[PDB]
């Protein structure tokens, strides 16, 4: 009495993962070594976006697991070892080492927005959610074919010009109570900071205003009071030790490799006009893309500046007073910063039911 | 990472190693 | 090729004289140049580097310029123990291809 | 291109069955829609995602083909729906369940399903 | 300010190898690089390449490619130079030479071409007296 | 798929005819790749201006076929005149201007009287 | 997918039609140089007229079968009679010793007298 | 008893809008004004042209009302602006006048126009008009399609075209409606009278054209004239009326200046039932035709400056009489500049969806 | 039994079509080939990809292949735009267009032929092709595999060898009629020069040619009975062009006579040849002849491996001969493109049951 | 168009004026 | 030609504005451009601005930018000028120029850079007294 | 191929004459 | 930027007058130069760096091109002793500059 009935355009999905395409508004016409490979292995952007939001519906997402950043991760990897020429690049496998020697001129270097589309057959999800503590189901979702720019920047022991929340410090981690697993902090506004060289020696003074550093560090101390004994007063602290590259905060800027000592952020104890840092210009440094050290010409002759917006930061517990030592190092982690609040499904427009006939 | 090496410095200050990147940090 | 050419040969001018000396480049050497002055069986000395510098203990009376590929070092007053060989060498290129000059023969008159 | 016809179908999930037929049925038919020279190599790289669409579209209006009914939506056929593919109340399925955990119920049988729709269609003319 | 004591004179035979020695003093080792050179008579000197200390990366000339080898050792910081294949007519005077190179143990790096500190030479002869 | 109009200007039934058949320097290495593309462009085209028409016509009932006949019937508003002097001496070039701003009307029918077969079918 | 649409031959109908029957569904199956930015473009170029040259073909057929009667289904029979003088073989060993590759090389020359017939026949129903 | 049905391949059009897209042969290493646009925002001709001739088939043509000349009369405009930079560039708003005023570096530059086509985009036609009469409102009995364009050449004038494309059998008249005194006379030859005119080597000049082929070219053209005329009412050439200065004369551009020769000489004659000269002067204070508005560019090079193009056309304007008829001529409207050579054209979509009724009844 | 109809069914129907080169040029020097092959085909296609069959007999034709007028024609045209004799004659009243006739570099390249959107190429990768019949290994491919332009008579040169021995191609065979084509499984280098009066010595590498026709010996005496002793006549008569070896090396045009190479009969250093150029040649593009301009003044060298000939029976009767001839130039390439065949995918057929 | 200003000066001369491009005439 | 009569001299303190007048007589007005140009005693000359009569479009000195202007009347034949926020250097004489520019007024105009017809001077004094 | 001027040639060596492509030979 | 040379010549009567003003670069046809004695308005003799004022006597010529310009007098007389300025008016948008004057003397 009862039969098979069949329906084509049935809102129905599933997790899934394929290789997405980076989509972004390239140049062509620069000679930057960013817009160079934007123009020879992306998209000209969507013009008009298509948004969907959904109504009832509740999801999982789950940051700490997903597939894109390991895409982006890659792609970049592939941008950065074709663009900047080492003058000698240095790697073990092992340890039976193996030099090179190229050419090593210098270029402009300030990186653009990336977007991250999905091919025709898929789709990706959001979470407008304002509350994220990084897992379980997050009951207001969106669709959309592809996102907004991610600037992808390296640097250690403080995200730098990146996206924010817009109610409160958020502070996300993978498993607290493990005490060898890094969390991420994310600021509500950008506290801005002066960094440059003048035009003597090779050395750069790092400005960032006081007043806004501690009014916007008084937000952070108060919400690790919540997710802790909300007792047992807590300190910042200097780092701990080992390599160079993670006791500093390490980037680029221009071309340059700066190395600023921050032990003067991290000292204050919270119970219940500017600052400047010393920073350096190195020439032989550890690579992040794979083991080895590469090594680059002494720095240019004129004035180098560039500003930029801490906007995160990441830290590292201590296994009472609990104090704080920021850390990080490792790279793949300032990605998920600004990509979980994406998941990337399968359509399955195809269904069947029960019903009454021929 | 050089983890058994990156052992090895750490052990000089009094800390124990333990990777993090192609990167290596003290404990 | 970059090639360097000694220009003059030989230069034997009389004391308490200038003397001057050129070095000529097949190409563009912008700021890689050094001066060296070679004694009668002792090691050579550091005197000019990039070209417009000088080293440590050296006396004024020694200075070079030029860019291109024509350098130049003059002398201005000549002592009784400034005769010697004098040579040009430029570190530009890389991967690291340095060559050498030929030297100048230097005497009293 | 037609790759958006794909998130229209999606965008009215988390309803009622019924309210969703009503919608495709509708909807599938409302939603009907140097300079100079890099337009060369930008031009392959944005031809490539649209024929690759329209390719998988056909790769459907092929299964369709195969159980009698193509070109319709609603199509319903000729083999009884057996009660060991998780029974319930009729009323219980098309009033309060949305389509996605439908799905999840039977989402092993589908399989099974799939292939006894073939036989039952040189089955239909003999 | 390393003094660099070269090796003393030596008498080969055609054909042969030889491995020669700089013995630096006077300061930190791995901040100075090294380069060395040589000098046939009444001829100008002729450089035969660079290694550095803080990578040991050496390179060579073009025209003295293969059998010739630079190697260094932090331990006891000395400079071997080893030359294949020797000749009875490539026997000339060889100098030792350095220069400082920055505050290196701690990724610094100037990478300079030219040589302010020098030996007092090296006699390579062969001969068949 | 802009010499499909060949037949243009034959009449009615000489059309419908046709239509059943038809249904059975170093610049000249450029110069023919962007007049290369600007074919794709068109034809990938002509595929997608096809794939929605057989759609809508799996609207109206029938889908695939060419000359589809149905069972509506014909207003008389609709320039109502003499069969004969329609299907001999007219170009469909100046009958599509006769029945223009009429083709709304009838494209909503075509829906309803196919919603009858949809359910009393299994009445 | 023409190796598989051809290489069930030889074997009876059997074979041949219950491979391609889920042969239809089984149709499932950078160091980027300023140099060659007229080598990989005239070169891409040909590609995307071949996958598109077969969409084509592929719509232009299923439109053929379309008008006989039957659209879409791969292995389909119409309510069209079929006469009996077309070179009567035995109406028994029609299905064993009388196959294709029989059937091509005689029906070489074939072709268009039946692909006309068929289409011709079908207007019992058009009359309507 | 009369059942609607619905076929699919009739062909039928309905006239449309769009964007079209240039084509013009650059050369990418000239870099004169003209040579340096059209190779950044155009693409090469194209190598194997593809023409289809029809049969049988009217069509209502317009050319009052077209829709290509928008989209010609604006790439003109863009082509001029970012070409042609003034030392002053007062532009009055004044919607007491805010006449406001940029200034820029203004160098000097060459200036000679290419020939640029237009083509349709990808799913579009283009339909010409191969007849011979077409006076310009009307059925054309001979339609063919086309891709892309012929050659049209980006210049400007006033009174007088130049290097005009021509027609084949006569001499024709085009008017919006006619005799309603207000809307300008176009005209073309069927022959080049060349126009030789320059600066030789005081900022003054003569234009010279060949006599006794104007008293011939005015007496082909003054024929077709009385076809709409009474046989009588004698018609002659008069001086302009007056008015703005680039109206009562003959501007355009040379190689880089603006010359206006004093067409007083050509339009004397009266008509019952071996050289000749113009005092081309230049001068420095134009009013833009672009916009509302004037300029002020740098005064002139040294050397001897020459241009010679075919004048094919021209633009006239009746009087409101009752007798007798003159035509003083006239122009401005830089848009009648293309009505003269966009006049046989059209841009049509395709729609293969058809419905008709029959005798049929569908189960 | 009545008629179904099918969808899929992998059937071809060997057919034409007009294929497309693919020519590895360079574009940048100025000679003849290198110039006509970057103006008017494609570069080589980068990754070509291929696919095999199984138990796929597939029945070629040597004689009756249509691959070949492609080649006749671009290859018609690479003649036309680049040697462009000064008097070139053409029989109708011998009308002739007198050109600039210069000095003009030379040498030619590999072409490469492909199948355009909606055909394959099919090989036949055995080794024991007799030249037709059932061939039971095929492969498919996009491209031709590696072939180069030598245009000649009575020797067939720069062509790749055979493998196991030297196969014999007739038309079918002892009709005495027809253009044997043969092919060695091995090099000899051949070298004429001219040193430093219109003449040249043409010179091969002797006492090769002897164990190179001692290896023949066997395989002709595979068809024939090993008995009443065979061997090589000269060149009977007829055109010189006929009873010689011409063709175009370093621009000029030799003429080299090497009747030194057919002395022998067998039982069960070099030579020099009349190497002469000439301004008087008839074209092989037509029916004609051509006038050039007066031969070049220095030094230019010839290094052309032969690996290819042709023979010809006589109507006798014994004993037989075997002299050089052919001369026909699409037999140039049916020794070069014999194993090839563009057919057309078609997937429709009806079954009755 | 400035219009108003055209039909001043044209009144000026004894002639009507009226706008036919940012150009003005006095007809 | 024309004859140029500049104003009286004035007397004036910090703070406030100056204006002039230069009475151009003797030809059409809207024929000629004027610039104005003053000198302090012992000192050079001061180009300043100029001022084309028809276009009405001036120009100003890289270092007096915003804070003076210039202006003139083609109703009657007179030239002004104004400078604002006086300073105590500003005592100085200050001069009328012009220079001929042909019949602009059929839209020829030769745009000259330097000045032929002046006037007598103008001095002027800013200070407390 | 020209074959009768072929044929009137290689006769008077004794021959016939044949086409051998564009070329004459004598049999 | 205008360099002058002398500063401020003093020669006998009876002699010529050569005076030099020089620019930093190209100032191809634009020069200047403005005659004043002390009390008075200063007047125009050299326009274009080649031509005569109106009015002036012949022995009042310049010469010179690119950034060098020589005002030459080959005979001294009464009325030569004041002030002599050169201008360039060459730059757009216009930017005149003067320089720093000469003066005459016995
Ligand atoms: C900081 O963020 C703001 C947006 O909130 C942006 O406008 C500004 O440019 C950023 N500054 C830097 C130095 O990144
Ligand atoms: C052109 O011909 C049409 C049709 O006869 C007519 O209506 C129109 O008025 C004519 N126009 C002119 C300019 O004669
Ligand atoms: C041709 O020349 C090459 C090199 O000059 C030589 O080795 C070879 O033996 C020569 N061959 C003949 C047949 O003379």
């Amino acid at each position: 009495n009862l039969w098979v009935t069949v329906y084509y355009g049935v809102p129905v999905w599933k997790d899934a993962e394929t290789t997405l395409f980076c989509a972004s508004d390239a140049k062509a016409y620069e000679t930057e070594k960013h817009n160079v490979w934007a123009t020879h292995a992306c998209v000209p952007t969507d013009p008009n976006p298509q948004e969907i939001h959904l109504e009832n519906v509740t999801e999982e997402f789950n940051m700490w697991k997903n597939n894109m950043v390991e895409q982006m991760h890659t792609d970049i990897i592939s941008l950065w070892d074709q663009s900047l020429k080492p003058c000698v690049k240095l790697t073990p496998l092992c340890c039976n080492t193996s030099a090179i020697t190229q050419a090593c001129p210098k270029v402009s270097f300030e990186p653009i927005p990336i977007h991250y589309c999905a091919p025709a057959g898929f789709a990706i999800l959001k979470c407008k959610d304002k509350k994220f503590n990084g897992t379980g189901p997050c009951p207001s979702v969106s669709t959309v074919q592809c996102t907004h720019g991610i600037k992808p920047v390296v640097s250690t022991q403080l995200l730098l010009n990146g996206s924010l929340a817009e109610e409160e410090v958020m502070i996300r981690s993978e498993n607290i109570t493990n005490n060898a697993k890094n969390i991420l902090v994310q600021f509500n506004t950008p506290v801005q900071i002066n960094c440059t060289r003048p035009n003597d020696i090779r050395q750069a003074h790092c400005n960032v205003s006081k007043a806004t550093w501690n009014e916007t560090l008084g937000k952070v101390v108060k919400q690790l009071r919540k997710h802790f004994g909300n007792n047992t007063i807590i300190r910042f602290a200097n780092s701990s030790g080992g390599d160079l590259e993670v006791t500093t905060h390490s980037f680029n800027c221009g071309g340059e490799f700066f190395y600023c000592n921050t032990s003067g952020l991290f000292n204050s104890t919270w119970i219940s006009d500017s600052i400047t840092l010393p920073c350096r210009i190195k020439q032989i440094i550890n690579m992040w893309q794979r083991i080895g050290q590469a090594m680059y010409a002494p720095p240019i002759q004129g004035v180098i500046r560039c500003v930029s917006n801490i906007t995160g930061l990441i830290l590292t517990r201590d296994g009472t007073t609990e104090t704080f030592r920021p850390g990080g190092g490792d790279m793949r982690d300032n990605w998920r910063s600004e990509l979980y609040k994406y998941k990337v499904v399968k359509i399955e427009p195809l269904g069947v039911a029960p019903t009454r006939c021929k | 990472x050089n983890l058994h090496f990156c052992q090895l410095r750490c052990k000089s200050l009094g800390l124990l190693g333990r990777c993090a990147x192609t990167y290596c940090a003290c404990v | 090729d970059i090639v360097m050419t000694q220009s003059p040969a030989t230069l034997s001018v009389s004391p308490g004289e200038r003397a001057t000396l050129s070095c000529r480049a097949s190409e563009s050497v912008s700021s890689d140049l050094a001066w060296y002055q070679q004694k009668p069986g002792q090691a050579p000395r550091l005197l000019i580097y990039g070209a417009s510098t000088r080293a440590t203990g050296v006396p004024a009376r020694f200075s070079g310029s030029g860019s291109g590929a024509e350098f130049t070092l003059t002398i201005s007053s000549l002592q009784s123990e400034d005769f010697a060989v004098y040579y040009c060498q430029q570190y530009n290129n890389w991967p690291p291809r340095y060559t050498f000059g030929q030297g100048t023969r230097l005497e009293i008159k | 291109g037609i790759g958006a016809v794909f998130l229209g179908f999606l965008g009215a999930a988390g309803s009622t069955m019924g309210a969703a037929s009503m919608t495709l049925t509708v909807q599938a038919r409302n939603l009907l829609s140097q300079h100079l020279l890099k337009l060369t190599v930008w031009g392959i790289k944005q031809l490539q995602a649209r024929v690759l669409a329209v390719e998988r579209y056909l790769r459907d209006q092929q299964l369709l083909g195969i159980w009698g009914c193509s070109g319709k939506l609603i199509c319903c056929t000729n083999v009884p729906w057996n009660s060991s593919w998780s029974n319930r109340n009729l009323s219980e399925i098309w009033d309060n369940m949305t389509w996605l955990q439908w799905d999840k119920e039977i989402s092993n049988y589908t399989q099974i399903i799939y292939g006894l729709l073939e036989e039952s269609q040189n089955q239909q003319e003999k | 300010e390393v003094q660099l004591v070269e090796s003393g004179a030596e008498v080969k035979k055609p054909g042969s190898s030889v491995k020669v020695s700089c013995k630096a003093s006077g300061d930190t080792f791995i901040r100075y690089s090294f380069t060395w050179v040589r000098q046939a008579p009444g001829q100008g000197l002729e450089w035969m390449g660079r290694i550095i200390t803080i990578l040991d990366v050496a390179h060579y000339a073009p025209h003295l490619q293969g059998r010739v080898t630079i190697t260094a050792d932090k331990s006891t910081s000395t400079v071997y130079l080893e030359l294949r294949n020797l000749r009875s007519d490539d026997t000339a005077v060889y100098f030792c030479a350095g220069v400082y190179e920055g505050e290196a143990d701690e990724g610094e790096y100037d990478n300079n071409g030219f040589l302010k500190h020098w030996g007092q030479g090296t006699l390579v002869t062969v001969s068949s007296a």
